[PDB]
């Protein structure tokens, strides 16, 4: 009962820190702690915690942002009321996009720091909710004062490069938005546009020059601001080309406009956003520096329909084909109004998050609202219908989930769907919109414009035409994603290559090769090569990689692997593709050469870099979920360490692992359940979320591999997130595999014996033997390429058995013995999985193709101690008794 | 044979199933009302009268033509049967040839020859069957207590039920559903009405099907008390024991475009003279697009549902445009784009349908000095020195003066006559094909 006593002690200490240090439940807890001090008390403490939900609900009602974290994590945070720990490291789940606290500052997920207006004193006497509310108010008013002095600097007339290096992204962003709106309105009072168009063009060029020479975080900020500056240039250029004033007014009313109230006494509600006549209040919530969406006209139309829906307190519904960018449209609308839209990746947790977001007031988007069961779907539909009915009637409070909860006036609920539908109660109070395919040309053009390519429009048009040609011409494989996500992947991987290939068409062609060619078959590769020759003017000149090729050849020679052209191509593709992508997936037929390929690449990299290599071959399906990652034992609130978590802890704690490349290979099938718990490390976050809440960092050299045979159960998101390398054909010939098998069997008169065995495996007759064997009927059908591993090993071991009688016979008899053993091994490996009549037919084929000069293997022939005989003389007659 | 035909009808849709006891009571109605050939003819008339109202328009014509075919195949000769099957085959485009010749037959051949499919389909109902039952006839001649009404979207029988309330001197308690408070209110009102009485109505049980299938089957001769249930034909399947215990009635949409204009215009009570003019134009546009929606193969590509929520959204947008413009220079391009793209074109996924809505908006909301919204009537622009009451008076006067022509599906909706005749040909073809499939077995 030691674990039970430990759990009881931990529960008592935690609840004492929560409540005892600072009525019926309190008295029962005091009595139980007295009994525990006198001394299976765990169920009583669990029931006390369950009955302490009303105090927990009051604590969650004191500050709304604490609600997001789970009950255990919230109890852990509120129990640590003096150490000031675990609250800063876990407020990403509460604030959405802010990672840690610096009180003098906060840090977002992307690393941007916010400087508060004034410091806040921290003391042990202050409880969590009071200082959290103080921090929230100070954060919002600090964002407002950054807004204020940004407009002070911009209306003063100072340059933009001095303010882009000082303040947060929201302040400079909305300052540029308001300033641009004022200039466009003032120039719309007249008919002159070229002056401010030239001014914003020079501003764009200046920000590009500052982007070229600044640090990485400032580079991210300048990119996320150049997105909106290119949008401003597009809008001003469109307004310049308008023939009449009515067309200019129409274009200006369609786009999103920003204004500020200069007369209200309030501060956080002094900004209204105008789009087609409707107004929304800016929230001054922190988001960081996220990936800004390129403002296409369809994005502005989505913003317009969401504005129209939210003006009359109706929810926003989006539907259409998957990959058209609806979730990102909702998120960009939310973060354009300075708020974080809470995403529910689609009952207890769902309705819990729903009442949380309707009490806080933050927007909530139900992404992929087409995968829930009928009962939970209908019930959460009724819940959202109740929320919308409360919002439309302006109810101060709502009786949601059988409790009376306040209703924030700024709460909105959004829905996205992927058909290929909204229920009646939801459709009575929602606005359905069907966005079309996004403008890939405009998105690619603007991304190339930030990336600095001198030819952006024509190059982007060529790229999207190339991808549509491949989507129209190649076969309909299950893993052929040729949408906007892979185009953005091509453009993102075009970034490390420019340091050696330059800003031009060659970088685009090479990155297109590196991230499109591996995931194709054979005729698809031919189509890709022909279309790359036809569309792009570059012929794909070879790069300087002779050293890496020679290291690869040395690795193959020292590991026994020969180098065919297709094996060389697959190795170069894998190396160039692991240079950028962290986690890779290798796929192909069974026994095609995946492990040999990546082992050869590892040895080549070890020779080329002189760097230590650590390999953890962990089959996914041989360990259970608890053993692979970890299990939280609910019996005593204990924890068990899984293998992958243990090796991450070992590599994180470390001096050997600080100077080594560590590789994890999942050499089995892709399980969706085993990879959806791994989704936290597949993205750019590179942080593993353990079931107990532990966050173990992953170093950049910790490179993950995968190795399976099929992709019918792999999610398309993980297909796009991880690199996919396809083995359409074997990387070997038959003779090369035979030679490697012979070499590894020798390693696992000797030289003359090896030479005679290798010369006996003549490929001309062997190819015909294998072709004849492939036409037979085999039980449990296995390829000849996977039967060579027995056909060589059996003969090698038979000769290794007979080696000690090989010094007392003539050369012709030795050759006859070797040939007979080879024929026997070939029979019992190639055609050894078929009927007796077919085995005899294979004996006739062997005797036909290996010639009459060699020893003729009979159907029942063998070697006895040496002389040639049959098995008829080895049969012992058995006299059986009656019983 | 007739019960086998009705079972085949019930095998198509979940709302058209028939019990044996219903048919036996329908047969008893023949002797209740006030020789064997006359009893058979009365049986045919009574079955059609009591089971047309449970089917929509297409199945009404299918049932009428099949029942006429059965009766005439039994009664008339072989040449009559061959002639009628020839006309069915040429309607279905399956068999060709002139009939081998009766005033009814030559009238029907005149109808078929001139390519009038609606007249050919309605000839059976016009000639053979005499009586047709409306909602009042089926609610008055019913010994049942619970009534289930089904209809397509963008039409409601609630207005007909209030009309019956004003006719039958009863008070309806409309009970909207969708929330748990509304569920408790519904249960309380059903408990009140099952003791006291009064006509009690339920709207759109389709989203409250869970409460229905947990309450109403267990819940199922009070005076002046009838329970009305409203659902949708295109919605989810209702429970079979609940369906068998109620008198199923299908309500049908109006065919009038200008009636829809009057219905939309009479519900807009007030916001100056230009707001009144814009609301009039919006009502006309909503009626035009709703009328064009129902012609599914030709007027549009799919079936859309532009409900009153879209009208409310567009009305709020017009109010916001008129309010935030002090120069009285109405941005016609802005309102055209926001209606064709955001308000009405939001739920449209196809491109040709978006082009159709854009063309309709350009024709209606053009904002010209003399706007001819239809080939019949022209709406002049308002004067700046007219009251809103005077404006409503002249709009009501110009609505009442104009009349709806016979070809309003072509001229008013701006469609070629070839598309209308092709749609009617498709309707007659599917009706005759279903009748042939029923008639072979
Ligand atoms: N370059 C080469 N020359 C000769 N033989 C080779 C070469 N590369 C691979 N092979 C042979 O390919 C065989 C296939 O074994 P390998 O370990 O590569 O399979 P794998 O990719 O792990 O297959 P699977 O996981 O589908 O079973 C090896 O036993 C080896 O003999
Ligand atoms: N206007 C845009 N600018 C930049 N990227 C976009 C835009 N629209 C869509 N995308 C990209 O398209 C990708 C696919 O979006 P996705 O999440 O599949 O939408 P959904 O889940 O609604 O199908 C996203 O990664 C997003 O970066
Ligand atoms: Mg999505
Ligand atoms: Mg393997």
């Amino acid at each position: 009962i030691q674990v039970n006593w430990v759990e009881v002690q931990f529960y008592w200490l935690d609840l004492y820190g929560i409540l005892g240090e600072n009525p019926l439940e309190t008295s029962k807890f005091k009595s139980l702690t007295s009994e525990y001090k006198m001394i299976l008390t765990i169920d009583s403490l669990k029931m006390i915690k369950s009955s302490l939900s009303t105090f927990l609900e009051r604590q969650r009602r004191q500050f709304p942002r604490f609600y997001f974290l789970g009950n255990d994590d919230l109890l852990k945070i509120i129990g640590s009321g003096k150490h000031h720990d675990q609250v800063s490291k876990f407020m990403k789940k509460m604030f959405g996009s802010i990672e840690s606290i610096i009180i003098t500052g906060v840090r977002s997920v992307e690393g941007e720091v916010l400087n508060l207006n004034e410091k806040i004193e921290l003391k042990d006497s202050i409880q969590a909710q009071e200082w959290l509310n103080i921090l929230d108010t100070e954060i919002k008013l600090s964002v407002f004062t950054q807004f204020r002095d940004c407009l002070g600097q911009l209306k003063d007339g100072t340059d933009i490069e001095v303010v882009v290096s000082k303040y947060i992204f929201q302040a400079i962003l909305l300052s540029a938005q308001v300033m641009w709106t004022e200039l466009v309105e003032k120039c719309l009072q007249t008919n002159e546009f070229s002056k401010y168009w030239k001014e914003v063009d020079m501003k764009i060029k200046g920000l590009l020059d500052k982007l070229n020479k600044s640090s990485d975080n400032v580079k991210k900020k300048i990119e996320a601001l150049l997105v909106e500056y290119l949008h401003f240039n597009n809008v001003i250029g469109q307004l310049k080309n308008c023939s009449t004033k009515e067309e200019a007014r129409l274009l200006w009313a369609k786009v999103q406009k920003f204004y500020q109230k200069n007369d209200t006494l309030d501060d956080l509600n002094s900004v209204f956003i105008s789009q087609s006549g409707y107004l929304l209040q800016y929230k001054f919530e922190y988001i960081g520096i996220p990936e800004r969406l390129i403002y296409t006209p369809l994005l502005l139309v989505g913003f317009a329909t969401l504005t129209d829906s939210l003006h009359q307190k109706y929810g926003g519904c989006f539907f259409g084909p998957a990959g058209t960018g609806k979730t990102e449209t909702v998120k960009a609308f939310g973060q354009n109004l300075g708020r974080v839209v809470v995403v529910f990746n689609c009952y207890q947790v769902l309705s819990r998050l729903l009442v949380g977001i309707t009490q806080i007031g933050a927007w909530g988007c139900f992404d992929e609202f087409n995968r829930l069961d009928e009962k939970v779907l209908s019930a959460v539909s009724a819940n959202i219908q109740q929320i919308q009915n409360g919002l439309q009637v302006g109810k101060s409070h709502i009786t949601l989930l059988e409790e009376e909860t306040p209703l924030s006036p700024h709460t909105a609920v959004f829905i996205t769907l992927n058909p290929g539908e909204l229920p009646e109660n939801l459709k009575k109070s929602f606005r359905e919109f069907s966005m079309k395919s996004p403008q890939s040309g405009t998105i690619a053009e603007m991304i190339l414009q930030i990336m600095g390519f001198e030819d952006s429009k024509s190059l982007a048009s060529k790229i999207v035409h190339f991808l549509e040609l491949l989507s129209s011409k190649c076969s309909s494989m299950n893993h052929y994603h040729f949408g906007l996500r892979t185009l953005k992947g091509v453009l993102r991987n075009c970034s490390p290559l420019v340091s050696e290939f330059g800003e031009g068409e060659k970088t685009v062609v090479e990155s297109l090769k590196r991230v499109i060619l591996p995931s194709l078959g054979d005729t698809d590769e031919l189509v890709f090569k022909d279309e790359l020759s036809k569309i792009f003017d570059s012929a794909g000149t070879p790069l300087n990689s002779k050293a890496i090729v020679q290291c690869l050849k040395d690795a193959g020679q020292r590991s026994g692997f020969s180098m065919s052209e297709e094996f060389l191509k697959k190795c170069m593709q894998f190396y160039y593709m692991q240079k950028t992508q962290q986690a890779l997936i290798l796929v192909g037929k069974a026994g095609c050469g995946k492990t040999a390929t990546w082992k050869t690449v590892i040895d080549a990299m070890a020779i080329f870099d002189g760097h230590a290599n650590v390999v953890y071959v962990i089959d996914t399906k041989v360990l259970t979920k608890e053993s692979l990652y970890g299990s939280m034992l609910k019996a005593t609130l204990e924890w068990r360490d899984g293998l992958f978590t243990s090796i991450l802890r070992r590599v994180n704690d470390d001096g050997t692992f600080k100077n080594s490349r560590i590789w994890v290979v999942f050499d089995s099938d892709l399980d969706p359940e085993y990879v959806e718990a791994m989704n936290s490390v597949l993205d750019d976050n590179k942080i593993l979320t353990l079931p107990n809440g532990e966050r173990l960092p992953i170093p950049p050299n910790f490179r993950i591999l995968f190795e399976t045979d099929n992709l019918d159960h792999t999610t398309p998101a993980t297909i796009t997130r991880c690199g996919l390398l396809w083995f359409s054909t074997d990387v070997c010939s038959i003779s090369s595999k035979i030679d490697h098998l012979l070499n590894k069997s020798y390693e696992a008169e000797l030289d003359k014996l090896k030479d005679l065995i290798s010369d006996s495996f003549d490929m001309a007759s062997l190819t015909n033997i294998f072709t004849c064997s492939n036409d037979l009927v085999h039980i449990l059908g296995v390829r000849t390429f996977n039967k060579l591993e027995t056909a060589v090993q059996l003969a090698v071991h038979l000769i290794s058995s007979y080696r000690q009688w090989f010094q007392n016979l003539d050369d012709k008899s030795l050759k006859d013995v070797i040939t007979l053993l080879i024929k026997r091994s070939l029979l019992y490996a190639l055609a050894g999985d078929s009927t007796g009549e077919s085995q005899r037919a294979f004996i006739q084929t062997i005797n036909t193709y290996f010639g009459h000069d060699s020893q003729e293997l009979s159907d029942y022939s063998t070697i006895v101690i040496l002389s040639f005989s049959s098995f008829c003389s080895e049969i012992p007659s058995v006299s059986l008794e009656a019983h | 044979k007739i019960f086998s035909m009705l079972e085949k009808f019930g095998q198509f849709h979940w709302f058209y199933g028939i019990s044996i006891g219903q048919f036996l009571s329908c047969f008893k109605r023949v002797f209740i009302k006030k020789r064997v050939d006359e009893i058979l003819w009365l049986l045919y008339q009574e079955v059609y009268c009591q089971f047309s109202t449970a089917l929509d328009k297409k199945f009404k014509m299918i049932m009428a033509m099949t029942m006429f075919c059965l009766y005439k195949f039994d009664i008339e000769s072989e040449q009559y049967k061959e002639a009628v099957l020839t006309m069915i085959g040429v309607l279905s485009e399956s068999s060709d040839g002139v009939p081998k010749l009766n005033d009814d037959l030559r009238y029907l051949w005149d109808y078929v020859t001139t390519k009038s499919y609606i007249s050919a389909l309605n000839w059976f109902k016009n000639e053979f069957f005499v009586d047709e039952w409306n909602i009042a006839d089926v609610v008055a001649n019913s010994e049942n207590n619970y009534f289930t009404m089904a209809s397509e979207r963008d039409v409601d029988g609630t207005f007909k039920l209030i009309e019956l309330a004003k006719a039958s001197k009863e008070s309806l308690k409309i009970i909207p559903l969708g929330s748990i408070e509304n569920l408790n209110y519904a249960q309380e009102e059903i408990s009140k009405s099952k003791i006291e009485g009064g006509w009690i109505l339920l709207q759109n049980i389709q989203m409250s099907l869970s409460w229905v299938k947990t309450y109403l089957h267990k819940h199922v001769e009070h005076e002046k008390f009838k329970m009305f249930m409203t659902c949708h034909l295109t919605g989810d399947k209702l429970p079979a024991p609940l369906l068998q215990r109620t008198d199923r009635v299908v309500y049908e949409d109006i065919p009038g475009i200008l009636d829809t204009v009057k219905d939309l215009w009479g519900s807009q009570f007030f916001s100056g003279v230009w707001s009144v003019y814009c609301t009039f134009l919006l009502s006309w546009f909503h009626a035009l697009i709703t009328a064009r929606t129902r012609l599914v193969p030709h007027g549009f590509s799919k079936k859309y549902y532009f409900n009153d929520c879209d009208f409310q959204f567009a009305s709020v947008y017009l109010e916001n445009v008129l309010a935030t413009n002090s120069t009285n220079n109405i941005p016609w391009a802005q309102v055209r784009d926001h209606i064709a793209t955001i308000v009405y074109g939001g739920k449209i996924d196809e491109e040709k349908d978006l082009e159709v809505v854009a063309k309709l908006c350009a024709h209606v909301f053009c904002g010209s000095d003399n706007l001819q919204i239809v080939p019949g009537v022209r709406i002049p622009q308002p004067l700046l020195q007219q009251s809103e009451e005077e404006e409503r008076a002249r709009l009501t006067a110009i609505l009442s003066n104009t009349i709806e022509p016979a070809d309003s599906l072509s001229s008013w909706l701006q469609l070629p006559r070839e598309s209308i005749l092709d749609y009617e040909r498709l309707q007659a073809k599917e009706v005759a094909s279903s009748t042939e499939q029923l008639l072979q077995e």
